[PDB]
RNA sequence: GAGCUAGCCCUGGCCAGGGUGAAGCUGGGGUGAGACCCAGUGGAGGCCCGAACCGGUGGGGGAUGCAAACCCCUCGGAUGA
RNA sequence: GAAUGCCGGCAUGAGUAACGAUAAAGAGGGUGAGAAUCCCUCUCGCCGUAAGCCCAAGGGUUCCUACGCAAUGGUCGUCAGCGUAGGGUUAGGCGGGACCUAAGGUGAAGCCGAAAGGCGUAGCCGAAGGGCAGCCGGUUAAUAUUCCGGCCCUUCCCGCAGGUGCGAUGGGGGGACGCUCUAGGCUAGGGGGACCGGAGCCAUGGACGAGCCCGGCCAGAAGCGCAGGGUGGGAGGUAGGCAAAUCCGCCUCCCAACAAGCUCUGCGUGGUGGGGAAGCCCGGGUGACAACCCCCCGAAGCCAGGGAGCCAAGAAAAGCCUCUAAGCACAACCUGCGGGAACCCGUACCGCAAACCGACACAGGUGGGCGGGUGCAAGAGCACUCAGGCGCGCGGGAGAACCCUCGCCAAGGAACUCUGCAAGUUGGCCCCGUAACUUCGGGAGAAGGGGUGCUCCCUGGGGUGAUGAGCCCCGGGGAGCCGCAGUGAACAGGCUCUGGCGACUGUUUACCAAAAACACAGCUCUCUGCGAACUCGUAAGAGGAGGUAUAGGGAGCGACGCUUGCCCGGUGCCGGAAGGUCAAGGGGAGGGGUGCAAGCCCCGAACCGAAGCCCCGGUGAACGGCGGCCGUAACUAUAACGGUCCUAAGGUAGCGAAAUUCCUUGUCGGGUAAGUUCCGACCUGCACGAAAAGCGUAACGACCGGAGCGCUGUCUCGGCGAGGGACCCGGUGAAAUUGAACUGGCCGUGAAGAUGCGGCCUACCCGUGGCAGGACGAAAAGACCCCGUGGAGCUUUACUGCAGCC
RNA sequence: CGAUGUCGGCUCGUCGCAUCCUGGGGCUGAAGAAGGUCCCAAGGGUUGGGCUGUUCGCCCAUUAAAGCGGCACGCGAGCUG
RNA sequence: UGGGAGAGGGUGGUGGAAUUCCCGGAGUAGCGGUGAAAUGCGCAGAUACCGGGAGGAACGCCGAUGGCGAAGGCAGCCACCUGGUCCACCCGUGACGCUGAGGCGCGAAAGCGUGGGGAGCAAACCGGAUUAGAUACCCGGGUAGUCCACGCCCUAAACG
RNA sequence: CCGAGGGUAGGGCCCGUGACUGGGGCGAAGUCGUAACAAGGUAGCUGUACCGGAAGGUGCGGCUGGAU
C-alpha cells in the first residue's frame, strides 16, 4: 500500500509516498549504471522544446535489458528488487548463472530468489520472456516488443499489462494497457505477467515541492498570459476562452485527433482506445 | 547595486576573442572592417 | 550582445543558536489474536522563533541625491519550489 | 538675428547651494618660504562576525626609496594611490600547464543544407570537480611554503642487488559520490592555576600579599602508542565481462569471521631545529641560560571511503591495482638502494575597497576562509573590549526662524485622520495558566498572570578525574540585604472579537502595483500504440525519452468538504464506404483554323474523377445559452393552480444590496451618545449561480474591511531640550534659468486675468535673513482631446496571401 | 494644448451682504414672555463629535448663533493625496 | 471414539445457456413496441438466419411445503481452508450451569470513499403515449448504481 | 500568615429576550389535485436513494398486514 503521514504540516495532510517493500537493495549495480544526461527540455539547439522541464534530483541511469531473447537457454536468479528514478516500475537484479548481470522491470509477484529464463521452451510463468507466438492465448503480459529483436516497447509503466486475446497468421492480437486492440509480431518477445508496484497510481504528490523534486517545473495556463503569448490570452479581468481551447501554438485542444491519417500501422490497429 | 560590467578575461576572450571573430563569417567581417578603418585594435586588449 | 537580466545545464560552496517533537523502535497495558492506549526512545517537516544570507511590507528622509532606485526605522523568507 | 539651429567663447544665478555618512577631537614638539590638514609624543573618541587578518576575481606598478608640489586631492599640503628617477616579484613540493574527464565546445567516420553554413558516435578541447610530492623558523626598504636554516618528500633517467611470465590505449576492480541526523577518539581554538619564568610597582585612606602586571609554546622523519578507515582466505567448476585471462562475474566445497591479521590515515610522542612577553632603554637592544608545566571547556575541523534513518535514489575519466594479447623472455616489470636529472607561466601592491563594478578618492554592489575575551539562557545576536585598524581630505564661531534625527511633558487619551498613518505599548528566559472552532496536527507565545538582583547557610544529580580533591555543567530548599526600579545598560511580540478574498509554503510588474494576480498539490476533458503526439529546425538532426497509456503533450479548474441541473437549433470537435456539390487529370459527342492533299493545330458536350463543403447523427469540466403576457384562493395582499405567446431550452441546488445592487445611505436588526462603513437578516438578483466552477471550510496572510482593550505629542495644543544643518568669519565654489529691463498698488482697458496701456494712488538709494500670492514662475515642442488618407502592439466569421496540415 | 495641475481635507486669511447671532428699528392676527415679517447694520462672532474621500447632507451633544457666497469651484514653486 | 446430512462461511479456479456489441457471409422492407399507438431503429441495408470474436452479470432443469445458518442471509461445477449441528457407543470430567446492564463482533438493500469493471438492468434525466392535465402508471432511450477489492455507513414489515 | 470582600483576566451552566427563519398544533366557511381505505382504479407498506406544485413517483432490496 501507499504511505500516508500525519498533518503536521500543510503539506504532509495529503503527501503519500511508496512505501517500498519489495525492495531489497537500495544500491545499484556499479556496472549497470551510467550518468542521465539532464537536458531540461532543450535540444541540441539549446531551444526549449518541451516546456516546463527541470531542477530535479540527479540520477543515474540503470541499463535495461529490453531484449531477453538475448539470451535464450541461460536462467538467472532473481538477486534483488531495486528503486529506479528513471521510471515507474521497480527494476529486479538477475544473476544469470553465466556470471552476466542485467536489469530488467520487476514484474508484479516476482521473489527474489527465484530463477526466470527466456525461449521458446520457457515455462509460462512470471518473468520468463517467450516470443507472442508460444504464450498461450488469455495470458497477461509486459514489456513486449513490437516489431522482432527492436527491443520491449509495449506496458512498461507500473502496473501495466498487455493480454493476449488472439492469433491471426504470423501475428498475436493484444490488447494493449490503453484498450486498444492491436496485431503484434508472433516473434516479439513479451514476459510473462503485468509490471509491478501497481499503488504507483495511487500517489499523492502534495505539495508543489514534490513535483520540483522530479524536474516538473510550474505550469502556465494559457489564460493567463496575454495575447502575444497564447490563443487564451488577454481579456479585461478573467475570461473564458472566447474561441475553441487551444494550445499555445492554435491548434484545438479538446478532441481534434492528431494521429497521422496514412500512416502505414492503421493496418494492424483493429480497435482504436476505449475510455 | 550591482552593474552591468563585471569584468572577467576568459569571457571577454572567448566571447570577442582573436579566435572567436574568425570562426563565423561574421566574426572575419568584423576583423577585415577593422582592418580596413585602420584600428590599432582589431580585438578587445584582455591581458590573459 | 545572456560579463545586466530570465531559464536551463555541469561542477563547487553556504544556512549562528534556540523551539516544536511525526513515523518507527522498546517496554507496559489490552485482546482469542488484534485494533488500539500509555511511557520512554526517537528526530520528521516547502514546521516555529531568530543572525549570516536572500528579500523589499509600511513610514520618514533623499529628490541639481551619497545613489540615473540610495539611507534610517520597521517588516517577509531563512532545510527549501 | 532668431531654426528649444551647429561649433566655440564668455556671462547670469553668486561669493549663493555645496565641500559626500553626526565615529570627535585637544595640546606639545619637529619640519618648512608657507602648517587646523605632513612627521613624532601624550590625551580623547570610533570599529572589533570588523571598519581587523588571509584567499580568489578584477585592476595592472598603484609596491619600496629619493627628490618634488603646476595640475589631480572637493579646503590646505611640506603629504599622497600625484610628478621625476632608482630599486622591488626568485618555487621539482604553492597555483596552472608538460595529467584526467563534466556540462558544453570542437569533431576522423557519416549525414544535411542555393552559397555562407547546420549537425555528428569516436577522438580532442574544456575545471574552482578527480589526481598529484613541504612543514616550521629566519632574512629585505620592498619577495618569500619561492632566498637561507633545520627536518622531510615526489617524478624521470641510469646503475646495482634481490624478486617475477614480463608485457596494453584492451578486460576487470577501484576511483565513485545524495539529504538529514549522528557515535567514539582527537586536533584547531579558548578559560583557569596557590605551579614555572620575568622587568618592575606599593601610589591617594588600605595592601609586601596564595598582591598587581607579563608570559608559560611551535615544527619535527623512523620507531612506538592511542584512535579510526579499507580488506575475508583456500580449492574445484565455468558456457559471462564483443580476442586472451590465472583476473573479475556466477555455482559448489573448506577453514576463517562484529577477531585477528594485513594495509592506510589522523592524533600524540619523537633525534633535531625554532620561537620566546610585559616593562624600560635608543624597528632594535634588554628582560632570558626566559619559563615553556598542571587542570578544565572544546568544534561545524580531523580520523573518513565512519554510523543510522529517509526518498527526491544522489558525475565522468585518469592516476592506482589486477588480468592477460601481440610481443618478448641476454628483455621487461616489481622491490630496495645509489647517483644523476627535474622545464614553461604566475608571485610586487590594492582586494567589502580611495587601487575591483558604479563618469568621482561615489553612504550603493563584490565569492571563500580566520574572526579572540566577558556578560546577557544559547548564538556569528547585543554591550564593552584584545590584536589590529580608524576619527570617514574643509575648517573656526554662533546658539534666530525653519528643516532633519532624537529626548521628555500637566490633564485628557484617537477627540487626529482616508486609516491609530506615525509613534507609544508589549518585549528575553523560568513557572502557572490558556476559549470558540478544528482537517485533531493545530488554534497557542492564544489570552492572562507570577518570578527575575545580591548575600549567607543546607543540600540533589552529571562531566573530567580514580571511585576522591580540583575544574566544569545542571539543579533544589532555608534565611537575609538594598534601590524608584534586579532580562536595573544593549539586543528581544502589543493584544482580542469579527467579515471579504486566496486553502496552505512559495512567485511577480529590476527602478511607482507583492495583491484578491501567477504558481501550487489535487479534479476533469482531450490528444498520443512509439520512427508517439507535440515542439525547434529548409533539412539532417534533436528535445519528448534512452521514457512507452499507473506514460508523454495540450486545455480548464485550483487543498479539502458537499456538489456541479436544463438546452446539441448555430459554431467547434467526433462518427457516418449513401446522396448533393466538387480541381487537376481521364474521356472525346460535336465544332473550328489551315493545307491540293496526306496531315498539323485549336475549341469542346455526356461520362469517370479526392479532400473539403452540403447532408445524417453524437458531443458541455467543448464555444456558448438558460424568457414573456393574461387570469385565478372564505377582507385586502399574494398566487400553490389555469390559460397563452415565444424559444434550441427557459437559471436546478446553493448563494444573494454581494470584490456583483443602478434607484441606494433599500428595509429591518445589531454595535455607537450619534454608524453613507461594518456585521446579521429580508429578496423586485438594474446586471449571482454551478470547473472563465457554486456554496462552505480548520490553519495560514507585511492582502482589504468593521469593532474593542492596552498605550500614546495622532490630536485638544502646544511647550522645552539635544545634535546635524540653516546664520557669521577664513578656504574652495556649482546649477537649471536668462529677449532686454530703469521690473510698485488700485480701478479700468487691452487677444477676454497688465510691472510695461489710461487714470488715479503710492513710492528716497542699495542690501541681509525669512514667506511663497504674482511674474498665466521652472522643467518636459500636452500623456487627455481632436487632426494626419502618420506609426506601431493586439483581435477577429475584415481583405488578401503564407507556413503548416488534408 | 513648445502645459493655465483638478475633487476633498489642512493651513492661512481677506472680501461681499441678499444678515445666522449680537446692536438699532417699523408692522403684527404685538397682553406679557416668546415668535412672525420687513427695515438699518459687515464691528466682532459664528462650537465639538458619529457616518462617508466626500463638498453637501443626515444624526449626537451643545450654542447668542451654529449665515450664504467671492477670491483660477481662494490657497499643491504652502502640506496632504 | 466412531459415523451422517447440508445453497453454513472464506479463497483460488472453472463450465454451459442467454442478452449486448463488433467482424464475415447471406438476404430485403420493414422491425420494434402497445389495450390501441407513437417516439425509436431501418435502403447510409435494420429485423429474421449462418459462422466468427469480445465482455460482464446471473446460474435453467435438479428445486420441493426441501436443506444450512444466531440473525442478516446462502443455489452451475471443482479444490483447499473453515464454522455450526445431528446420531450411535454410554468411555472421560464431576454442577464445570442458565441468563446476561455495559463491552466486542456480525449485520439485506440503498448510500459513501479509493481504485477497478460495465453485458443486461436502471433511480435522476430526455423523449413518445395515456389523460381534463399526467412532473406518474405504459413505451423508446439513459447516468449513477447494480459487479469486484479494500475501508465506511449500521438501517428495515432486520417478521414467526 | 491566613482573611470578608473588592479588582483584573479567562472559562462553565441556566434563564429571559432578538431582526429574521423552520416546521408543528388548531380553526374553517377557501384554491389545487385525489395519495391511502375495494384489485381504491399503478396491490400496499417499507429502509434508503434520487426527483416532483402538492399529496406523491421511481429505483434497489424487504414484508403480507395483498384482491383475484
Ligand atoms: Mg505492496
Ligand atoms: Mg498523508
Ligand atoms: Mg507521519
Ligand atoms: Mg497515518
Ligand atoms: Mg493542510
Ligand atoms: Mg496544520
Ligand atoms: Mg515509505
Ligand atoms: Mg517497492
Ligand atoms: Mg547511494
Ligand atoms: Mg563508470
Ligand atoms: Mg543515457
Ligand atoms: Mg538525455
Ligand atoms: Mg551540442
Ligand atoms: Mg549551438
Ligand atoms: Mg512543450
Ligand atoms: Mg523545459
Ligand atoms: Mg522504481
Ligand atoms: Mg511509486
Ligand atoms: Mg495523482
Ligand atoms: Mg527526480
Ligand atoms: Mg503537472
Ligand atoms: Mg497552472
Ligand atoms: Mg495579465
Ligand atoms: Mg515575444
Ligand atoms: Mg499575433
Ligand atoms: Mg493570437
Ligand atoms: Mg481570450
Ligand atoms: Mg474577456
Ligand atoms: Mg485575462
Ligand atoms: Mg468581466
Ligand atoms: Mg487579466
Ligand atoms: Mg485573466
Ligand atoms: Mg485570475
Ligand atoms: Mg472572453
Ligand atoms: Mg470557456
Ligand atoms: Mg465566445
Ligand atoms: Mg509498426
Ligand atoms: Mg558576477
Ligand atoms: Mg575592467
Ligand atoms: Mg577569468
Ligand atoms: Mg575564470
Ligand atoms: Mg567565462
Ligand atoms: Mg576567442
Ligand atoms: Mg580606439
Ligand atoms: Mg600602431
Ligand atoms: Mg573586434
Ligand atoms: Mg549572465
Ligand atoms: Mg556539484
Ligand atoms: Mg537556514
Ligand atoms: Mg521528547
Ligand atoms: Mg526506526
Ligand atoms: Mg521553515
Ligand atoms: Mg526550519
Ligand atoms: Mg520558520
Ligand atoms: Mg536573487
Ligand atoms: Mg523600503
Ligand atoms: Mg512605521
Ligand atoms: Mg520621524
Ligand atoms: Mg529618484
Ligand atoms: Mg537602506
Ligand atoms: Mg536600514
Ligand atoms: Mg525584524
Ligand atoms: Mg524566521
Ligand atoms: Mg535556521
Ligand atoms: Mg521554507
Ligand atoms: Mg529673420
Ligand atoms: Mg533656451
Ligand atoms: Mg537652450
Ligand atoms: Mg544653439
Ligand atoms: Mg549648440
Ligand atoms: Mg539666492
Ligand atoms: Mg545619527
Ligand atoms: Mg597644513
Ligand atoms: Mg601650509
Ligand atoms: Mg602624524
Ligand atoms: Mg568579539
Ligand atoms: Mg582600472
Ligand atoms: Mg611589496
Ligand atoms: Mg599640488
Ligand atoms: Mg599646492
Ligand atoms: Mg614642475
Ligand atoms: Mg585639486
Ligand atoms: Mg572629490
Ligand atoms: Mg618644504
Ligand atoms: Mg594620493
Ligand atoms: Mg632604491
Ligand atoms: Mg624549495
Ligand atoms: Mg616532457
Ligand atoms: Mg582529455
Ligand atoms: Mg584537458
Ligand atoms: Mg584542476
Ligand atoms: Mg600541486
Ligand atoms: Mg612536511
Ligand atoms: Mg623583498
Ligand atoms: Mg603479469
Ligand atoms: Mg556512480
Ligand atoms: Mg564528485
Ligand atoms: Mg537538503
Ligand atoms: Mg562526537
Ligand atoms: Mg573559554
Ligand atoms: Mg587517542
Ligand atoms: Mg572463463
Ligand atoms: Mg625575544
Ligand atoms: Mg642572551
Ligand atoms: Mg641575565
Ligand atoms: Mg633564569
Ligand atoms: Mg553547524
Ligand atoms: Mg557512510
Ligand atoms: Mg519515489
Ligand atoms: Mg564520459
Ligand atoms: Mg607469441
Ligand atoms: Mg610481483
Ligand atoms: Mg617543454
Ligand atoms: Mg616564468
Ligand atoms: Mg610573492
Ligand atoms: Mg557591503
Ligand atoms: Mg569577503
Ligand atoms: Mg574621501
Ligand atoms: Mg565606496
Ligand atoms: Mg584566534
Ligand atoms: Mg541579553
Ligand atoms: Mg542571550
Ligand atoms: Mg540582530
Ligand atoms: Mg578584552
Ligand atoms: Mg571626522
Ligand atoms: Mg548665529
Ligand atoms: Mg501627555
Ligand atoms: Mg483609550
Ligand atoms: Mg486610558
Ligand atoms: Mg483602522
Ligand atoms: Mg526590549
Ligand atoms: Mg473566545
Ligand atoms: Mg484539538
Ligand atoms: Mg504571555
Ligand atoms: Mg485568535
Ligand atoms: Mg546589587
Ligand atoms: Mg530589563
Ligand atoms: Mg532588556
Ligand atoms: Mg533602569
Ligand atoms: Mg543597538
Ligand atoms: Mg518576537
Ligand atoms: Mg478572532
Ligand atoms: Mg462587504
Ligand atoms: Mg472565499
Ligand atoms: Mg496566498
Ligand atoms: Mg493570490
Ligand atoms: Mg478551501
Ligand atoms: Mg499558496
Ligand atoms: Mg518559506
Ligand atoms: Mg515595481
Ligand atoms: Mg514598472
Ligand atoms: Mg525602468
Ligand atoms: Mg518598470
Ligand atoms: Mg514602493
Ligand atoms: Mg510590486
Ligand atoms: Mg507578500
Ligand atoms: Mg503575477
Ligand atoms: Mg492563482
Ligand atoms: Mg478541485
Ligand atoms: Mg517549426
Ligand atoms: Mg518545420
Ligand atoms: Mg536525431
Ligand atoms: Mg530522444
Ligand atoms: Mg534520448
Ligand atoms: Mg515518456
Ligand atoms: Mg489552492
Ligand atoms: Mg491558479
Ligand atoms: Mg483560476
Ligand atoms: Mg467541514
Ligand atoms: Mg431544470
Ligand atoms: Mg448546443
Ligand atoms: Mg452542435
Ligand atoms: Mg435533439
Ligand atoms: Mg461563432
Ligand atoms: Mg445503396
Ligand atoms: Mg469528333
Ligand atoms: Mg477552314
Ligand atoms: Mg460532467
Ligand atoms: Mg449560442
Ligand atoms: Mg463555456
Ligand atoms: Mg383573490
Ligand atoms: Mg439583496
Ligand atoms: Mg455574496
Ligand atoms: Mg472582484
Ligand atoms: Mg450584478
Ligand atoms: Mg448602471
Ligand atoms: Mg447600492
Ligand atoms: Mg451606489
Ligand atoms: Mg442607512
Ligand atoms: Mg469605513
Ligand atoms: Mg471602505
Ligand atoms: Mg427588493
Ligand atoms: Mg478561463
Ligand atoms: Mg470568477
Ligand atoms: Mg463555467
Ligand atoms: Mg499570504
Ligand atoms: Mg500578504
Ligand atoms: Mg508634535
Ligand atoms: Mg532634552
Ligand atoms: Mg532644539
Ligand atoms: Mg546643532
Ligand atoms: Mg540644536
Ligand atoms: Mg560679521
Ligand atoms: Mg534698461
Ligand atoms: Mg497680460
Ligand atoms: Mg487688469
Ligand atoms: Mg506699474
Ligand atoms: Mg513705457
Ligand atoms: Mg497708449
Ligand atoms: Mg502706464
Ligand atoms: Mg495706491
Ligand atoms: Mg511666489
Ligand atoms: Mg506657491
Ligand atoms: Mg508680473
Ligand atoms: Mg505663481
Ligand atoms: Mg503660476
Ligand atoms: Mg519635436
Ligand atoms: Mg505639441
Ligand atoms: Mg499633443
Ligand atoms: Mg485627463
Ligand atoms: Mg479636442
Ligand atoms: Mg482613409
Ligand atoms: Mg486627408
Ligand atoms: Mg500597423
Ligand atoms: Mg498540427
Ligand atoms: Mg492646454
Ligand atoms: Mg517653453
Ligand atoms: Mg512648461
Ligand atoms: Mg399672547
Ligand atoms: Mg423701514
Ligand atoms: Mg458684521
Ligand atoms: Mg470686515
Ligand atoms: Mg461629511
Ligand atoms: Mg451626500
Ligand atoms: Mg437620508
Ligand atoms: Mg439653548
Ligand atoms: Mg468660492
Ligand atoms: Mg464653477
Ligand atoms: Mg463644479
Ligand atoms: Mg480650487
Ligand atoms: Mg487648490
Ligand atoms: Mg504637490
Ligand atoms: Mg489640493
Ligand atoms: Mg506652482
Ligand atoms: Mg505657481
Ligand atoms: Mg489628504
Ligand atoms: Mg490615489
Ligand atoms: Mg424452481
Ligand atoms: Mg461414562
Ligand atoms: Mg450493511
Ligand atoms: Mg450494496
Ligand atoms: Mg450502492
Ligand atoms: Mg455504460
Ligand atoms: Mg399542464
Ligand atoms: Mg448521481
Ligand atoms: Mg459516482
Ligand atoms: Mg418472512
Ligand atoms: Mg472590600
Ligand atoms: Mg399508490
Ligand atoms: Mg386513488
Ligand atoms: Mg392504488
Ligand atoms: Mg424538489
Ligand atoms: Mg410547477
Ligand atoms: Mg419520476
Ligand atoms: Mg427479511
Amino acid at each position: 500500500a501507499v504511505k500516508k503521514f500525519k498533518p503536521y504540516t500543510p503539506s504532509r495532510r495529503f503527501m503519500t509516498v511508496a512505501d517500498f517493500s519489495e525492495i531489497t537493495k537500495t544500491e545499484p549495480e556499479k556496472s549497470l549504471v551510467k550518468p542521465l544526461k539532464k537536458t531540461g527540455g532543450r535540444n541540441n539547439q539549446g531551444r526549449i522544446t518541451v516546456r516546463f522541464r527541470g531542477g530535479g534530483h540527479k540520477r543515474l541511469y540503470r541499463i535495461i535489458d529490453f531484449k531477453r531473447w538475448d539470451k535464450v537457454g541461460i536462467p538467472a536468479k532473481v538477486a534483488a528488487i531495486e528503486y529506479d528514478p528513471n521510471r515507474s516500475a521497480r527494476i529486479a537484479l538477475l544473476h544469470y548463472v553465466d556470471g552476466e548481470k542485467r536489469y530488467i522491470i520487476a514484474p508484479d509477484g516476482l521473489q527474489v530468489g527465484q530463477q526466470v529464463v527466456a525461449g521458446p521452451d520457457a515455462p509460462i510463468q512470471v518473468g520468463n520472456a517467450l516470443p507472442l507466438r508460444f504464450i498461450p492465448v488469455g495470458t497477461v503480459v509486459h514489456a513486449v516488443e513490437l516489431e522482432p529483436k527492436k527491443g520491449a516497447k509495449l506496458a512498461r509503466a507500473a502496473g501495466t499489462s498487455a493480454q493476449i486475446q488472439g492469433r491471426e497468421g504470423d501475428y498475436v492480437i493484444l490488447r494493449l494497457p490503453s484498450g486498444e486492440l492491436r496485431k503484434v509480431h508472433g516473434e516479439c518477445y513479451a514476459t510473462v505477467g503485468a509490471v509491478g508496484n501497481a499503488d504507483h497510481k495511487n500517489i499523492v504528490l502534495g505539495k508543489a515541492g514534490r513535483s520540483r523534486w522530479l524536474g516538473r517545473r510550474p505550469h502556465v495556463r494559457g489564460a493567463a498570459m496575454n495575447p502575444v503569448d497564447h490563443p487564451h490570452g488577454g481579456g479585461e479581468g478573467r475570461a473564458p476562452r472566447g474561441r475553441p481551447p487551444a494550445s499555445p501554438w492554435g491548434w484545438q485542444t479538446k478532441g481534434l485527433k492528431t494521429r497521422k491519417r496514412r500512416k502505414p500501422s492503421s493496418r494492424f490497429i483493429i480497435a482504436r482506445r476505449k475510455k | 547595486m550591482k552593474r552591468t560590467w563585471q569584468p572577467n578575461r576568459r569571457k571577454r576572450a572567448k566571447t570577442h576573442g582573436f579566435r572567436a571573430r574568425m570562426r563565423t563569417p561574421g566574426g572575419r567581417k568584423v576583423l577585415k572592417r577593422r582592418r580596413q578603418k585602420g584600428r590599432w585594435r582589431l580585438t578587445p586588449a584582455v591581458r590573459k
